[PDB]
RNA sequence: GGGAGCUUGACUGCGAGACGGACAUGUCGAGCAGGGACGAAAGUCGGGACUAGUGAUCCGGCACCUCUGAGUGGAAGGGG
RNA sequence: UCGAUACGGUUUGUGUAGGAUAGGUGGGAGACUGUGAAGCUCACACGCCAGUGUGGGUGGAGUCGUUGUUGAAAUACCACUCUGAUCGUAUUGGGCCUCUAACCUCGGACCGUAUAUCCGGUUCAGGGACAGUGCCUGGUGGGUAGUUUAACUGGGGCGG
RNA sequence: AAAACACAGGUCCGUGCGAAGUCGCAAGACGAUGUAUACGGACUGACGCCUGCCCGGUGCUGGAAGGUUAAGAGGACCCGUUAACUCCCUUUGGGGGUGAAGCGGAGAAUUUAAGCCCCAGUAAACGGCGGUGGUAACUAUAACCAUCCUAAGGUAGCGA
RNA sequence: CGUGUAUGUGCGUCCAUGAUGAAUCAGCGGUACUAACCAUCCAAAACCACCGUGACCGCACCUUUCGGGGUGUGGCGUUG
RNA sequence: AGCGAAAGCGAGUCUGAAUAGGGCGUAUCCACACAAGAGUGUGUGGUGUAGUGGUGUGUUCUGGACCCGAAGCGGAGUGAUCUACCCAUGGCCAGGGUGAAGCGCGGGUAAGACCGCGUGGAGGCCCGAACCCACUUAGGUUGAAGACUGAGGGGAUGAGCUGUGGGUAGGGGUGAAAGGCCAAUCAAACUCCGUGAUAGCUGGUUCUCCCCGAAAUGCAUUUAGGUGCAGCGUCGCAUG
RNA sequence: CGUAGACGGUGAGAGCCCGGUACGUGAAAACCCGACGUCUGUCUUGAUGGUGUUCCCGAGUAGCAGCGGGCCCGUGGAAUCUGCUGUGAAUCUGCCGGGACCACCCGGUAAGCCUGAAUACUUCCCAGUGACCGAUAGCGGAUUAGUACCGUGAGGGAAU
RNA sequence: AGCUGUCAACCGAGCGUUGAUCCGAGGAUGUCCGAAUGGGGAAACCCGGCACGAGUGAUGUCGUGUCACCAGGCGCUGAAUAUAUAGGCGUCUGGGGGGAACGCGGGGAAGUGAAACAUCUCAGUACCCGUAGGAAGAGAAAACAAAAUGUGAUUCCGUGAGUAGUGGCGAGCGAAAGCGGAGGAUGGCUAAACCGUAUGCAUGUGAUACCGGGUAGGGGUUGUGUGUGCGGGGUUGUGG
């Protein structure tokens, strides 16, 4: 199996390295663990790979940077944009955790991962300071808002 | 286990043939393992049963 | 039957007219190239004085052959 | 722990006379040293009963010039390094100890689930890369199965 | 209808526990909601006196170093066709010898399993359990003379 | 076992009458969780001694003529 | 248009270095010659060769194959209402006896052990009905009955008997084991299907007359009561 | 009389007595089969033909083995097609098929599809046919027929 | 113009030219059981969950609906664990079972023959399983043939041929090409760069920057497609 590494391990590369590994090595270890990542092209198991990897150095949390971030979060009101209605509010399309992700990293500042907001138990379907819980750590909610505007 | 859960490899049916020639019916079963395939990379993993060549052929997925 | 000389007629290759012959096995080989001598010319020999000492077909071995060779060239395989 | 593949640091070659271990053939035979060839107690150890290998201190303007033919002329120098003890990497192998992630656990706890010794998701704890069956493979295998176990014969068998 | 089966009692073997064993392709089940003082299997068959020798054959239980020993990517060599080399004739082309890359065969050296061979156990495992003939062996007799062969020679007890 | 009636006791609340409120601002002990300490605990590395002789050799043999074996005369891989 | 194994050749061809002979072919027949009497050949010249479609008939091939007949084999199902065993839940066991263990009392015992006396009422205990069995006998034996009857007989508080409801199913069940039982059948149940199984074996095969008319031998045979071929019959042709 | 002499019935062989027959006619409704318009899509948002150079031309696939199935082909020299197990390629100087491999040469551009007609059959319905049976025949069943009867059951299974 | 079906009569009742009985086509009702489906069940017989008629002083009753389980779509919900999910709720849509034959795909005997028997045959038969449709499977060659400016999807018939072969080379088995016919019908997509687009990541430094061109500018397709969906401008060899 020929993979591109997303971070360190030993003597199989460094982030953006690649190399051939044995399928179970590759399909049990690397690819659940997140690791690594199959080249199906060269130039997106490099580009994709890169950024996962700087991704996943931004956003891991800590004991105490777990608490810094929740006090980071709890700072304002966030805001995204989707289409809806002329008035029934039916959102076109469907907020993501890589939205309020995204939405959260360009107005509040704080840098963190997929695993923190609790997008489907906040049910956000129309508009306004719908709020989410970004689970920071094992048990640090914030209750971070959010706005819904038109696309 | 004779049947993989995502292609369906059946076993295949044939005769186990001696050295005299008797030819004596036998199963050609599909080396299906149990696999706890993980659908979404969320991580809960749902077991099933799937063909070595389906877990070769990264139909399966152990995340 | 007993002796010596030479030699390799299991003429092997081709084979007479004939004959012994429930269906599946035998006797002469007169002729032909090539031999064997003894010899001298004439001459005789297809293992044994004779009748036993063997096993069909199928399957395959092995040698040689101016035979076929699945489009053609060979080849595999087959054939004699 | 032991293997095999691409090159590889220096000697490693008394053929026969013999500076006398003639490195593989050519360049050779100005190419070789002051921070540094030598002979040396020695650093380091390798023998064909030839002495040898690069040298720290010595050592110091050093070997050499068909040094005499023993054609290959000191392995004192040039390419491939040729018989060749040792090469360090990457590829792939027999085996031992394992790190856990595959897989396994009728070990525990949770939840689906009001009902639940089902099972299956989570988790913990254990095994563990074995085991399990998949393909192929060798053995044991009346446990089961299909069968065969002749005819003559003063009946058949025994005998022949 | 018994002398047979069973029986309570015995002995051996297996079984570390979703045991062994059994029904099932499997899951699962029984075993057992049990735990080696329990289960399953084999034989014997209350109780009493006892169960003597033998592990050679065959099973089973361990393994002694070897040898034999399939399945493989260990693939030398060899063989097919031919890009091409050489030579003969013969010259608007077919006759021999050499033949790379390859791809297509058959494939040897070497290579490790179980089993087998092999060594020790095991007879309440299947099964075994002789002579001499020299003696007074007492001429009712158990030992003794000291004799060949195996693994041993039938021990107590009983016996038309 | 169900509906209607009458009364007897029978007892809800906005009410009324009784039990209780029972925790907070300070402030302590016990879990004792953060890390660390004690009682117990089973070990790796180095470490010694031994049974033992996977390596060695002959040393002695009922004798192969000792010359094949095996055990003591022993330092050893303490290899198990 | 054959010969051969084909490059194939072709009234020739194969074999063969060998125009050497043979094999097989050139329908057949007639004349002429040349030959040789080794059984006749060679050419030459004449007439020109007869298949093939229907269809009748006899045999035959593949099928059920002239018809009947196995025991048995396979596939799929049906059966534990009989029986075997087991599971759940019920029921029954007249009458008498013997008298266990314990529990008290007395002797002895240093004291116990033990021995008597009372209570006790145990047992795959005893005798014996119901009940369940089936040892003997006689009868039945075209029975009253496809297993019984009459006399006796064994067990009869148990490993008992029995009702109801269940479970185990055929190469399987169940079996205190008889190869026993599994629906009057069991050394592999039953029904349907494969299926019209197959049988060198047994049986059967139906009107007539005319002509001829056997064989029971040889050889071979997993053969010996079968069959092949020959021998012997018949019917056609040919020779006579 | 006959475009009617098909067949049946009628008191016995009926073209002319009857139902009919030849030949004519008959659908309100429902269904089917046709066309005829709305309607649906597409093309027109264009058609023409020539040059030279990178990417594309179906991947766990083809191919290769180990074991099989199928083909005349019973593993055979065994191609082609296929299942399971591994191993596993390139995209046109590619790849297959020509019963193994070629200067070869031909067939061409698999690993994803849908596709009518020609074809097989008749539970059922309609109209007919018979050198078919004619009540032990013909369906088991002309009557009660899968009935009665038998068997627990599957099933067997009549007679009239 | 007679009728009240028939065995199959006897009635007593009646109907019918104002059109019956009879025929044909639509409908209506259509108990209970059966896939059976509200739950149960020994099939056809037992017990239940909204609004209405009742049945009143009221329970008790019966009428109509409706109520199984599965999948799939759509909505909510999102356990243990946190984005996130198995599952649960609600609603639509289907499925279930039967049928004689034919079809396709799988499994697959044995009697039997081989005069035994195992290879083989029987036979891919019987049977079994899964599944359709009115037909089904195959079908538009990277095919077959061999040097013919060869045919040109499949299927089905006849031949080829009981041939070539195959075969304990035994019993047996047995094609294909070619040819003659029935029928005819050579349609669309997946790849490529992207036209365009829609949507799932990472932020560099939000400028690569776009209508393809040049020529004005801001903060633009953010810009980068690696992942899919979609109308292609898209799409067969001597090449699109």
């Amino acid at each position: 199996m020929k993979l591109i590494l997303t971070a360190e391990v030993e003597h199989l590369g460094a982030a953006g390295d690649t190399v051939e590994v044995k399928d179970g090595y590759g399909r049990n270890y690397l690819l659940p663990r997140g690791l690594a990542i199959v080249a199906s092209r060269g130039a997106e198991r490099q580009a994709e790979e890169i950024r996962r990897a700087r991704e996943s150095k931004v956003i891991r949390d800590i004991e105490h940077a777990n608490e810094l971030k929740t006090a980071l979060e709890g700072l304002g009101d966030v805001t995204l944009s989707v289409n809806a209605a002329g008035d029934t509010g039916k959102l076109f399309g469907s907020v993501t955790a890589a939205d309020v992700v995204n939405a959260i990293k360009k107005a509040g500042g704080p840098n963190l991962d997929k695993r923190t907001v609790q997008l489907a138990k906040a049910h956000i379907k129309s508009v306004g300071t719908h709020p989410v819980t970004v689970k920071l750590h094992t048990g640090v909610e914030a209750k971070v808002s959010l706005n819904v505007v038109a696309q | 286990a004779a049947v993989c859960d995502i292609c369906g490899k059946g076993p295949g049916f044939g005769k186990s043939v001696s050295h005299s020639h008797r030819r004596t019916s036998r199963r050609w079963n599909p080396n299906i393992q149990p696999v706890r395939a993980v659908t979404r990379p969320g991580g809960n993993k749902q077991r099933i049963n799937a063909c070595t060549s389906c877990i070769k052929a990264g139909k399966v997925s152990r995340a």
